[PDB]
Order: C-alpha cells, then structure tokens, then sequence
C-alpha cells in the first residue's frame, strides 16, 4: 500500500550519479553519448541535487491504503484525497508532515493484525464462536459429557478452515458459515435440539445434521463410544465422507475413461 | 521580334525558413547548435539586413 503510492508516482540519486560517472555494470557507455544538452541537464542533478515535497506522494500513500481495507470506497478517492491534502496543506508543518510519515511508514507495517485477521479468522470466527459459546447452556448437560468434546470440534473447525466459516449473529439464533458462498448455513442456536440426544445409545432436524455433517471429518475417538445416535452418526459420516472421495475420483476416472451413466452406479 | 527571358517564382502561403541548425536540417528540436548556449548563461545579438 506504499509500493503502490510508489508506484503510482514518482517517476534517485544513487542511480543518476552512478550512470553519470559511469559506475555502471551493463552499458557504462550510456550517458557519455547522449546530446550535448542531456549531459548537462543530468550533471547539475547530482551536483547540486534540487528539493522535492513528498506531501503528496505519501498522502497517495494512506488513501491506498484506506481504500484497501474498507474505510473510502474505490470510487470516493477523489473527494478524500483532496480533502486530506488541503487539511494538510492547512495545519502543514513539521508537526503534521512528520506525524503523516509515521502513519505511512507503520500503516504498511502494522498489517500484521490484519494478516492475523484473515489466518485464525479471529475477527468473526472465534471472537463470535467464544461468545456464542458463552450463550450455550451452562457446561453441564445432563445426559452425557461428549459435549465438551463436539463443542471444542467445534471451535477447532473454525480455527482451521479460514476460508470464510463466518459465525454471524444474524438476530437472536448465532448462524455457522461453511464458506463465503454460504450453501451450507447451518443454524448454531438451533442445535439446543442436540441438548436432548447429548448421551443416549429421527429427531434430528437436518439442520442439526447439517452440523454434524459439517464437523464429522474433524472427529476422531472424540465424540466417543456408542454414545448414541451422536456418536455414530458422526462415524457414520465420517464413513460417508470417505465413500464419497473414493466416489469422487471414482466418477472423474469413470468421465475420464469416456448421460447419468456413473451416476447410477455410484450414487 | 527578338526574346529577353523575364522570369520570376511566385510563393503564396510559404513562408521561407533557415533553419538554425548545422546541416542546415531538421534532426529534431532543441537544434544542434542551439544545443550550445543552453547552460551558458551567455549572451549575444543578431542584426540582419
């Protein structure tokens, strides 16, 4: 976001007293033979070298860099540009003209949080999560205790897969994402209807099958035992997501080889 | 009767150059020369006929 207000303006020293006298690598005869007028337009460059104001070009510096994660829309930085230039070429000074280059040269910096943001998706994933949590009943349940252990599938299930896994509040009922294009919007405050089987060896709405189909590849001997129904459907699931990889490459070797044709016979 | 050739050149909408370079041509603009008394600060004064 500066590299961009770098290049989007401003067309060096080093370079031009480097090619002047001749220091170069590849082509040391370059300036030697330029007209008469060049050579002595480009000599009292890096002999007296001409002041610039690099206000601009670092103000251009925080517009990219507003517009780039979400505060002035692409289209207003036509409006916020002029109007940050004429506030600093108000109370300009070496007050502000210094306090800008800070915020330039750590805005590009301090993106950091904001990488953190997209990589443990701790912006609407697990700050919404460890409060929707913290909704839930009390950690008490009555019937079994393999609730700790789906409910921290859970969260692990949030934390890595950064994709989008968005946890709204879409109003009182917080609501699981699978992914930005969100086909599988399973209701998060519709499974306290999973507060009933939590311990026991048809009642499922879908949707808390959803769920459970969502979570299962990330349980193992967790959900644990014969602890009913929970306990097997998410084996059984798990089952069912192997069968459909194996089915999956299955049906692209069986298209690949050549209609419904494959699937009949794999479905 | 005996001839005594006059003879002329008419030009309309032309107006005659000379260019200031050294080949008396056109290898650009800034012209050779001209090139010269660039960062001089020097100074002179024509005075055709």
């Amino acid at each position: 976001p500066a590299m961009l207000a770098a290049l989007q303006s401003q067309p060096d020293w080093a370079a031009a007293m480097d090619r002047i006298l001749a220091l170069t690598t590849r082509n040391p005869e370059a300036f030697r033979q330029q007209p008469q007028a060049n050579r002595f337009s480009a000599i009292l460059e890096a002999v007296v070298p001409s002041r610039t104001n690099p206000t601009h070009e670092k103000v251009l510096a925080i517009v990219n860099a507003l517009t780039e994660s979400k505060a002035i829309r692409k289209d207003e930085a036509g409006l916020i540009y002029n109007a940050l230039l004429e506030r600093v070429a108000r109370y300009n000074s070496t007050n502000v003209q210094a306090n800008l280059d800070r915020l330039t040269t750590d805005v590009r910096e301090a993106v950091a949080q904001r990488e953190r943001f997209m990589h443990d998706t701790n912006l609407g994933s697990q700050v919404a999560l460890n409060a929707f949590l913290s909704t839930l009943p009390a950690n008490v349940p009555r019937g079994q205790e393999d609730y700790v252990s789906f409910i921290s599938a859970l969260r692990l299930l949030v934390a890595e897969v950064p994709q989008s896994e968005v946890y709204q509040s879409g109003p009182d009922y917080f609501f699981q994402t699978s992914r930005q294009g969100l086909q599988t919007v399973n209701l998060t405050q519709a499974f306290k209807n999973l507060q009933g089987m939590w311990g026991v060896r048809s009642l499922l709405t879908p949707n808390t099958r959803l769920l459970l189909l969502l979570i299962a590849p990330f349980t193992n001997s967790s959900t644990i035992s014969r602890d009913s129904y929970l306990g097997h459907l998410i084996t059984l699931y798990r089952e069912a997501i192997g069968q459909t990889q194996v089915d999956e490459q299955t049906f692209q070797e069986i298209t690949s080889v050549s209609d419904t044709g494959s699937l009949e016979a794999t479905l | 009767v005996p001839s005594l050739t006059q003879k002329k050149f008419l030009c309309d909408r032309t107006m005659w150059r000379i260019p200031f370079s050294s080949n008396f041509m056109s290898m650009g603009a800034l012209t050779d020369l001209g090139q010269n008394m660039l960062y001089a600060n020097s100074a002179h004064a024509l005075d055709m006929t």
